RNA sequence: GAGAGG
DNA sequence: CGATCCTCTCGAT
């Protein structure tokens, strides 16, 4: 669909951030983090897109 | 008065097992809510829904 | 995750 | 890519 859907679209250039509600924190303990998995992850895309972003 | 029919009537050995009542009832009229789902908290412990 | 309840 | 439902308790990360 040339409106909705175009394959040019299937493949990633701008990744959508979630926000907080999404991947929310809050732990057992109130002197450390408790981050989500989701979060972590964005963490380590993020360490691979400066990596790649340096090394250019 | 006599009960027409007569009872089998004697000792038999009974076992009091767990799973009494008074640690199974639970109700929730509103309470917790899970932080993700916004949605009510599983387990009686816990107030759940 | 396991142990259990109907 | 499926593999009952719901319910409880426990211990450990």
């Amino acid at each position: 669909n040339e409106v909705f859907s175009r394959p040019e679209w299937m493949i990633l250039t701008c990744l959508p951030v979630p926000p907080p509600p999404v991947r929310p924190s809050i732990s057992f303990n109130e002197s450390q983090r408790g981050e989500d998995d989701l979060t972590f992850k964005l963490a380590d895309i993020l360490k691979a897109n400066i990596s790649l972003e340096t090394l250019e | 008065k006599k009960l027409m029919a007569q009872i089998f009537f004697g000792p038999t050995y009974y076992q009091r097992l767990r799973h009494m009542v008074d640690d199974k009832i639970h109700a929730r009229a509103r309470g917790p809510m899970q932080v993700l789902t916004r949605q009510p908290v599983e387990g009686r412990s816990r107030d759940g829904g």
